[PDB]
RNA sequence: GAGGGGAGUGAAAAAGAACCUGAAACCGUGUACGUACAAGCAGUGGGAGCACGCUUAGGCGUGUGACUGCGUACCUUUUGU
RNA sequence: GCACCGAAGCUGCGGCAGCGACGCUUAUGCGUUGUUGGGUAGGGGAGCGUUCUGUAAGCCUGCGAAGGUGUGCUGUGAGGCA
């Protein structure tokens, strides 16, 4: 199809810090 | 060539009553749990029920030993909250007698499936006649 | 009418015109073979080995050809070693028809 | 001298999931799944062959007791018996006469009994 | 929150036992008209127990 | 005689087409028709229009006779299904699958 | 209309243009057998019943698999999973 | 104190393979017979099948090749034949 375009982000994003 | 199969098509099984009475919880039983099984045939079969229907009466004369009549102590629980009811022998006794040997073979017969099926062969009576007459149980010792 | 016999480093229970699956034996596919250590004949009433055997016992068969059995896969597997082998093996035996049982 | 492969792919792995006819979904149906009940499979039967001389032995075992019970006598004694009945060597699974044969049995009883007398 | 397993061909199909469709059986016929018809309703025609009411 | 007709490439899924097929498999097409008629799903209008096309069929290219004639095997297989893209949103694209339906109708009786 | 069924062409239409071969994942319709008192790597050893073929029987082939003994996937990495 | 149950240990029956010896008999293979055969890293030995060159202007093949899908047989297996 013409179909064919993929920007996948980064991870996506918020939050996470897990105690340091 | 392979060994026999009992089959459920055509197994005998026939009736018998036992007096509880005098007679000791347990090692009493042991002989239920065993003629229920069939182990007394060609139990040659662990995949069949091959045992006998056998009926006890005066479940609640059944003895005991020891200080166990007072002690010993059948737990369960009702699923619930913190529902971890007791009861002690006596008190069994006291109300659906029955219960004591119908549990004590129940824990002696097997497992799971077949186990259970072979439960349903024993009746146990309270008192001292039966409403089974027309099954025309032999009656027998031990 | 029965008779046990031992024959492959093991027992069997035969009527005669019965009809046996054995260990091979070396005896040619049409011949006859007689086995005289019988443990046991019964008629009516019957005769137990006194010692291992039974005196005047001997039960008398053909060999009805000889053959090997459905292949068997021998399986081995070591999980997390690098380690398996797989090896098939069929066994010969040799089919006896029984025509003997003397009492 | 490239090489296709991939027919003889097919080969190995129809191979396998032959094998698996009849198991529970992708046990039957996707190779990767299957290559490992396949093996398992054979695992259990190699131990197997070997629990069989087992499960039997125990079975014969427990209904010549009842028989010889039956007739008045523990397996215990009734081997014993048989033992020390002159010599004289006899299969537990051809005690087979225990189920068929209950005279021939209660004989053998009986020949066991003497030798303990 | 997101599964751990694949649900199963098997689990799928259980789940729609109760996905599945009714007839209808209660179709009825006007006494005038011919007119086969959803009962308490007006037919194609605009027959409704006998009588006609709209002329469309 | 078996006498079937079809419709492929369907816009509906099958799941969907199947539940009005299942309502009518073994029918009499005599009541099928009415069934259909009365069942509020666009695969109904559907599953008709290939019935219909069956009955036809089977009148005008072999025997005929409507009123013993029962719908006696169908099913939907499910077609080639197109693929599109919509966006939901950061850029992360979602296929979507718009998925198709191949009706079939064997209407016999026997 | 889409799509389809006939007709006709052709060695072939099951070569019909979404067209040589047409595997596998995946999804259905049909039939056999099992399944609504039962607990776990789902198989394996045993094993009745049922359906089917046998054979002349003869506890035989195929399919299913009640009930039952045993039984915690694979890879990697690790002293060890 | 005598039974008995109990393992892939021991024994029994059949089979394979390496190394021995002894007898049949040596471009060897038989028959015994004693013995050995858990195995990761890893060393040694022997093989299956795939693509392509010769052998091949041969051989198979429209009376049906390759590929696909079943079925039977066969080998210790990778496999092979039909
Ligand atoms: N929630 C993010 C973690 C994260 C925290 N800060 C970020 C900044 C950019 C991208 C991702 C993150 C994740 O799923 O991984
Ligand atoms: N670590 C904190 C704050 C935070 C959210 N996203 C972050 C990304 C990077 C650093 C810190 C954060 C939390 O998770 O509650
Ligand atoms: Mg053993
Ligand atoms: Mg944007
Ligand atoms: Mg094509
Ligand atoms: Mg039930
Ligand atoms: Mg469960
Ligand atoms: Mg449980
Ligand atoms: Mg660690
Ligand atoms: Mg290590
Ligand atoms: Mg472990
Ligand atoms: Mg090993
Ligand atoms: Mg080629």
């Amino acid at each position: 199809h013409i179909c064919v375009t993929s920007k996948w982000f980064n991870i996506d994003n918020k939050i996470v810090d897990h105690r340091p | 060539m392979k060994t026999f199969t009992a089959k459920p098509e055509t197994v005998k099984r026939d009736w018998y009553v036992v007096d509880a009475t005098g007679k000791t919880l347990g090692r009493l039983a042991t002989e239920l749990a065993r003629r229920l099984r069939g182990k007394h045939k060609a139990e040659y079969t662990p995949h069949v029920d091959t045992g006998d229907y056998i009926i006890v009466l005066n479940a609640d004369k059944v003895a005991v030993t020891g200080n166990k009549r007072t002690d010993k102590v059948y737990y369960h629980h009702t699923g619930h909250i913190g529902g971890i009811k007791q009861a002690t022998f006596e008190e069994m006794i006291a109300r659906r007698p029955e219960r004591v040997i119908e549990i004590a073979v129940k824990g002696m017969l097997p497992k799971g499936p077949l186990g259970r099926a072979m439960f349903r062969k024993l009746k146990v009576y309270a008192g001292n006649e039966h409403n089974h007459a027309a099954q025309q149980p032999q009656v027998l010792d031990i | 009418m029965y008779a046990v016999f031992q024959s492959g480093g093991k027992q069997h229970r035969v009527s005669e015109g019965q009809t046996v699956r054995l260990e091979k034996l070396d005896i040619a596919t049409g011949e006859t073979v007689e086995f005289a250590e019988v443990l046991m004949i019964a008629n009516g009433e019957e005769v137990k080995i006194g010692v291992p055997f039974v005196d005047g016992g001997v039960i008398k068969a053909e060999v009805v050809a000889h053959g090997r059995g459905e292949k068997v896969k021998i399986v081995k597997f070591r999980r997390r070693k690098h380690y398996r082998k797989q090896q098939g093996h069929r066994q010969w035996f040799t089919d006896v028809k029984i025509t003997g049982i003397s009492a | 001298a490239r090489v296709k492969r991939g027919v003889i792919a097919r080969a190995r792995h129809k191979k396998i999931l032959k094998q698996a006819k009849g198991y529970y979904g992708a046990r039957s149906r996707v190779y990767r799944v299957a290559f490992q009940a396949v093996i398992k499979a054979g695992q259990y039967a190699y131990r197997d062959r070997r629990q069989r001389k087992r499960q039997f032995r125990q079975l014969w075992i427990a209904r010549i007791n009842a028989a010889a019970r039956q007739n008045g006598i523990s397996y215990s004694k009734f081997i014993n018996g048989l033992k020390k009945a002159s010599v004289e060597i006899d299969r537990k699974i051809l005690a087979d006469i225990a189920v068929f044969d209950k005279v021939a049995f209660t004989a053998l009883v009986e020949k066991a009994k003497a030798a303990l007398a | 929150a997101v599964q751990q397993n694949k649900p199963t061909r098997s689990k799928r199909g259980m789940r729609r036992s109760h996905d599945a469709l009714t007839a209808v059986t209660s179709l009825s016929v006007d006494k005038t008209s011919g007119e086969k018809h959803l009962r308490h309703h007006i037919t194609a025609d605009g027959y409704y127990r006998g009588r006609k009411v709209i002329a469309k | 005689m078996e006498t079937i007709a079809k419709h492929r490439h369907a816009r509906s899924s099958a799941q969907k087409v199947r539940l009005v097929a299942d309502l009518i498999r073994g029918k009499k097409v005599s009541q099928a028709l009415d069934i259909l008629t009365y069942t509020n799903k666009k695969a109904a209008v559907l599953v008709k229009k290939v019935l219909e096309s069956a009955i036809a069929n089977a009148e005008h290219n072999d025997g005929a006779d409507i009123d013993d004639l029962k719908v006696t095997k169908i099913f939907v297989d499910e077609g080639p299904s197109m693929k599109r893209i919509m966006p939901r949103a950061k850029g992360r694209a979602d296929r979507i699958l718009k998925r198709t339906s191949h009706i079939t109708v064997v209407v016999s009786d026997r």
